[PDB]
């Protein structure tokens, strides 16, 4: 089990940490969270309490190095930083411990919903949508753009999710336009699966990192993004099973995830009610059918 | 965006566009089968591809054989339709290209963007505008050349005549949805109107009689008089 230091907490703050959420009073004795799994990647985010503007959070990896927070009273956030010094670091950790001023990270045992969330979420696969290359863990907030926003200005600071318009000739073959219009499986196994991301799990990990990035920090170009990657599975004719089924798992756990008071930001009632209702695979999700239907039937 | 009575004008200014229709492209019979049932027969139908400002009508005639073994016609129609369109503007040089393609039902959009994606720079465009192209059927001519054919063929012919000698585009535009919109609402009494008298004739090479000025204002009042007739005929007014 892993841990990330904070040096100090001089503003008050919402800190999250994956799924969990806790409130932090200005310059309180708090000194960071431990107890964090190996094995996921993890998001560590932010809220302050006097400008609940700016989401704000950093993606890593424990394995990866070792992480701590730092307040910077200039730039005014909470900063993520790499201790290179190892003895340094775990001296400061056991004594942190020893003085017991941390959180320990709140997983229950049967609990499987962050693996569930995360599953084909890689640490290398989100330094190459979030482009800052002299750092291991990568930062996100509420207002980045994302690439295709950006056509539609900062590129440094933007979300380089695979592009994906249906009214592209990307996504439309000379001499095929209504087979590929209305049935997307070329776009989908040829351009994307094959050409771009390789295989379904980097596929996956790019839904996943959407919809996490959508859900954390109120990402508008990651709700895009996230709904966009649906839909083109859900428009195509032929998809291998063990996607469909993979992503009915994979849908059913991010509804069952979601902040009921956030469903109407958050879900696009045209995309789910094509989805779930009239595309080709709309008996193909029973999960993620039921929960919707269950959990937010006004949407549909 | 989409075409209506704010910008009425822009349809005669000198950037090239493209009226096109789509509601005659699938045309069926209904009738009953031996066993009782309900089938259908399709018959000969045509594109209808207008530049309201010189006239030039683009008659893309759609043969039955184009639906053969074919399933969810109505559908498929949207997407030949598009892909006649995006062929007549490969075929047109460059200069000639419409700027802008107005479709007059909104169904046609995605059709036509998706043939068009190779033209980002042509606008299509739905209108608020209710435009009686659908009675395109309803003149003689026209009529004729699309029951006629055997096999796909694309006419030429100007549906203003030779107004624009005398008129601008506008009053022949005006003219023409008045005739249409009549032909449309009581096709016999339209016809007989533009028909009554025989000394005015029909050029070989002209879809509508050689009327004089005055005999247009006429004709024009007459037709008028046709639509509040009907109009009144409908809701008993
Ligand atoms: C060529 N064409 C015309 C109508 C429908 C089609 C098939 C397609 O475009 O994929």
């Amino acid at each position: 089990m892993n841990t990330v230091p904070f040096t100090s907490a001089p503003i008050e703050v919402t800190i999250g940490i994956d799924q969990y959420s806790f409130n932090v009073k200005e310059n309180q004795p708090f000194h960071g969270i431990k107890d964090i799994p190996i094995g996921h990647v993890h998001v560590i985010h932010f809220q302050h309490a006097d400008n609940s503007s700016m989401r704000y959070g950093y993606w890593f990896d424990c394995r990866m190095g070792n992480f701590y927070i730092q307040y910077d009273p200039k730039d005014g956030l909470y900063k993520m930083m790499e201790e290179r010094d190892g003895a340094k670091f775990e001296n400061i950790v056991h004594n942190f411990k020893e003085r017991q001023m941390m959180v320990s990270y709140p997983k229950i045992d049967e609990d499987d919903t962050w693996y569930n969330l995360t599953e084909f979420v890689q640490m290398d696969k989100i330094r190459k949508i979030v482009r800052k290359d002299e750092n291991q863990f990568s930062y996100v907030d509420s207002s980045m753009t994302t690439v295709q926003e950006n056509e539609l200005s900062d590129p440094a600071h933007s979300l380089n999710y695979t592009v994906i318009n249906f009214k592209s000739r990307e996504a439309i073959r000379p001499g095929h336009e209504m087979e590929d219009f209305l049935d997307k499986s070329y776009y989908l196994n040829t351009v994307m699966l094959q050409g771009i991301f390789k295989n379904s799990s980097n596929y996956f990990g790019e839904l996943q990192f959407a919809f996490l990035n959508a859900m954390f920090f109120g990402n508008y170009g990651s709700s895009l993004q996230w709904h966009a990657m649906i839909e083109l599975i859900c428009s195509s004719a032929t998809v291998p099973k063990h996607m469909l089924d993979k992503l009915d798992e994979i849908l059913y756990y991010q509804i069952k995830t979601l902040p009921e008071q956030y469903s109407d930001i958050l879900l696009n009632e045209r995309v789910w009610n094509i989805c779930l209702y009239s595309s080709f695979q709309k008996n193909s999700l029973h999960n993620t059918e039921k929960i919707m239907e269950n959990k937010y039937p006004e949407l549909l | 965006g989409a075409m209506n009575s704010s910008n009425y004008a822009e349809l005669f200014n000198n950037d090239i566009k493209l009226f096109v229709d789509d509601t005659n492209v699938y045309r069926v019979t209904v009738h009953k089968t031996f066993e009782g049932n309900v089938a259908t027969k399709a018959i000969n139908g045509c594109i209808f591809t207008l530049n309201p400002k010189t006239g030039h009508l683009f008659l893309k005639i759609i043969h039955t054989s184009v639906w053969a073994g074919q399933k969810r016609l109505s559908q498929l129609a949207k997407w030949k339709t598009a892909e006649e369109v995006s062929a007549l503007v490969r075929s047109l040089p460059k200069e000639e290209q419409p700027k802008q393609i107005i479709v007059t039902r909104k169904a046609m959009l995605d059709p036509l963007e998706v043939h068009m994606l190779d033209f980002p720079n042509i606008a299509i465009r739905p209108t608020e505008l209710r435009l009686p192209f659908s009675a395109a059927m309803s003149i003689d001519k026209l009529s004729d050349v699309v029951m006629k054919a055997t096999e796909p063929q694309m006419v030429l012919f100007n549906i203003y005549d030779d107004w624009l000698d005398r008129i601008s585009s506008y009053t022949a535009f005006s003219r023409l949805t008045l005739l249409l919109r009549a032909l449309k609402t009581n096709e016999e009494s339209a016809k007989m109107i533009l028909l009554s008298d025989p000394t005015i004739t029909i050029k070989s090479y002209h879809l509508w009689p050689s009327f004089t000025d005055e005999q247009w204002i006429t004709i024009e009042s007459q037709m008028r008089d046709l639509i509040l007739t009907e109009y009144g005929r409908k809701y008993n007014v």
